[PDB]
């Protein structure tokens, strides 16, 4: 399971922003025009227009993947090993061989 | 101890609450779920460790840190949940089946509750369905969240808080704008009524050239806090990694008891068998040949 | 996106994680601050639901699958030609037997 | 919440009087997609609600 | 077992009750005293 982590958005309060090129997993960044956002006090900026916002998101491994994860493998020619018990007359013998 | 933008508050519509649920995890096989919220638990105003009480941000223009007790916390999905543990941003609780999870603080008549959709199903470990761990049965390997609060399932990154503007700090009078910082607190203000102008003020301060309240903003230089990298906050200019909290309640392995079904009744016949089976709950039956072709067959069987 | 191995890495602690989950960001509409996004469901969960029975219950020839390391023990098939140098000490001559 | 009947009760001290009537109260939505709660983000469509 | 008449008697109060319900005892495993067992479902309920 991937944890879709979303960094806190930033707003260039009365200017402009440009999407950078990070190297996170499934990194996705977009820029939107004037938004005029509210937090708790009825205003965050002073320009009704040209108030761009930067929406950023990517993915990481969930905290519980250390147990809940699947490992992918490729197999090749397999060698067969045998544990063998053999008795002749009085003597018995155990041996592991390829 | 920030506040999120909860989609479902007490009444109905989305609103800003101190107890927004950010993430919910239910990977444990015993049904216990780990929840992450903005509020800080196990701590008082100064952050000192104490199991009796938790902290949160106040609903006012000063937004100082207020406090409450454990007995006023309620967790519920379809019925009331049992609180198993609490540490920092995180809770761990065993809950019944439900489609959403709700966490609420009952400050007298103020029942501030945040609900988030999460399909919490009743899961089991093994090959036999049951409601409770049976008293008698096989002991199999399972993985359950550790109830110890000092464990570590990973980490969460936090950063310095960003600007959080207020209109109460601003005043309109005679078509002129004023800034009224709270007493004894320095407030950084910034405005644009023509030329862009920043600054810091600490008293009742006039500004010139401004006619509308919307054109300026002010906030106190609150560098004395840390906030999780939540999508409901405006980030600081320097959003560098400045902290890492642990994720308590690691998912540890252990031994779980699972039931043993009624022994089948085998009736033999020429090149074949007939298993009479009785299982009050769905029990898995898996058969396979030991030749070139497995001819594997799997079936969940109920009744007789 | 939406299928097994949509997120991959060399190890759990590896920082060079590569994924393609079809995440896309939408314009924020409501007045209050937020960042909306729609993303395809986790393909790991999709495979988990539709994983099917494991190889422990489907391997032929009655071969018991095991892990750490991957192996198949007690697997009965075929014939093993064996050439053995049994010592002459154990042998007893016919004149005494 | 969803339920098969609706009940109105008064609790005057230890005297509890409750009347129950059968009514299949179901969870209904507006639009073309099911949802438990109105999401923060989405389209704004026409609906009709009892005025508070 | 598991069929109609999986318990029979001449009367409700009759003491000559005869049963074959396929009940088998199992070895206890937990430390605490308790006797485990398994038994076929009531055939009377199945017929009902």
């Amino acid at each position: 399971r991937f944890h879709t982590v979303i960094p806190s958005p930033q707003v260039k309060c009365c200017g402009s922003l440009e999407c950078k090129a990070s190297s996170k997993a499934d990194y996705t960044c977009r820029v939107f025009g004037g938004v005029y956002p509210f937090m708790w006090g009825g205003a965050q900026c002073f320009c009704d227009s040209e108030n761009t916002q930067l929406s950023e998101a990517y993915v990481e491994f969930a905290p519980d993947c250390t147990i809940d994860h699947a490992v992918a493998l490729k197999v090749h020619t397999a060698a067969l090993k045998v544990g063998l018990r053999i008795v002749y007359g009085n003597t018995t013998a155990h041996l592991d061989t390829f | 101890p920030y506040l999120g933008f909860c989609p479902y508050c007490r009444h109905s519509a989305p609103c800003f609450s101190p107890i927004k649920i950010e993430n919910v995890w239910d990977e444990s096989d015993d049904g216990s779920i780990r929840i992450q919220v903005s509020a800080q638990f196990g701590y008082n105003q100064a952050g000192t460790a104490d199991v009796t009480k938790f902290r949160y941000m106040s609903f006012d223009h000063d937004h100082d840190i207020k406090e409450d007790s454990m007995d006023k916390i309620a967790i519920s999905t379809s019925g009331p949940c049992r609180r198993l543990g609490h540490k920092g941003y995180f809770l761990l609780a065993q809950c019944p089946p439900g489609d959403s999870v709700t966490v609420s603080i009952t400050s007298g008549a103020s029942e501030n509750s945040c609900t988030v959709e999460k399909k919490i199903r009743r899961k089991f470990v093994g090959r036999e369905e049951y409601l409770f761990p049976p008293v008698h049965g096989k002991l199999v390997k399972c993985h359950v969240y550790d109830h110890l609060k000092e464990t570590s399932a990973g980490y969460i990154t936090m950063h310095r808080p960003g600007p959080h503007a207020y209109k109460s700090y601003l005043e309109e009078a005679s078509g002129e704008v004023y800034i009224k910082p709270p007493s004894g607190k320095n407030v950084t203000y910034e405005c644009k009524c023509g030329d862009y102008s920043t600054g810091i003020v600490s008293t009742r301060t006039k500004m010139n050239g401004c006619t509308k309240a919307k054109q300026c903003i002010a906030y106190k230089s609150d560098q004395t806090k840390w906030v999780f990298n939540s999508p409901d906050l405006i980030r600081h200019t320097d959003h560098s990694v400045q902290g890492k909290l642990h994720i308590p309640f690691r998912l540890t392995p252990t031994v779980c008891p699972v039931p043993l079904a009624h022994t089948p009744t085998v009736t033999k016949w020429f090149k074949g068998i007939t298993l009479h089976l009785t299982a009050t709950r769905p029990t898995l039956l898996t058969t396979r040949k030991l030749g070139l072709r497995a001819d594997a067959t799997a079936e969940w069987i109920t009744g007789t | 996106p939406g299928a097994f191995g949509d997120i991959q890495a060399s190890s759990l602690d590896a920082t060079d994680i590569v994924a393609r989950t079809d995440i896309r960001l939408l314009k924020p509409s409501v007045k209050n601050i937020h960042v909306p996004y729609t993303q395809a469901v986790s393909g790991y969960e999709m495979w988990k639901n539709n994983s099917g029975r494991p190889l422990q219950e489907t391997a032929p020839f009655g071969c018991k699958i095991e892990v750490e390391p991957l192996r198949a023990s007690n697997c009965a098939y075929g014939h093993i030609p064996i050439s053995i140098d049994i010592p002459d000490a154990a042998f007893v001559r016919s004149s005494e037997s």
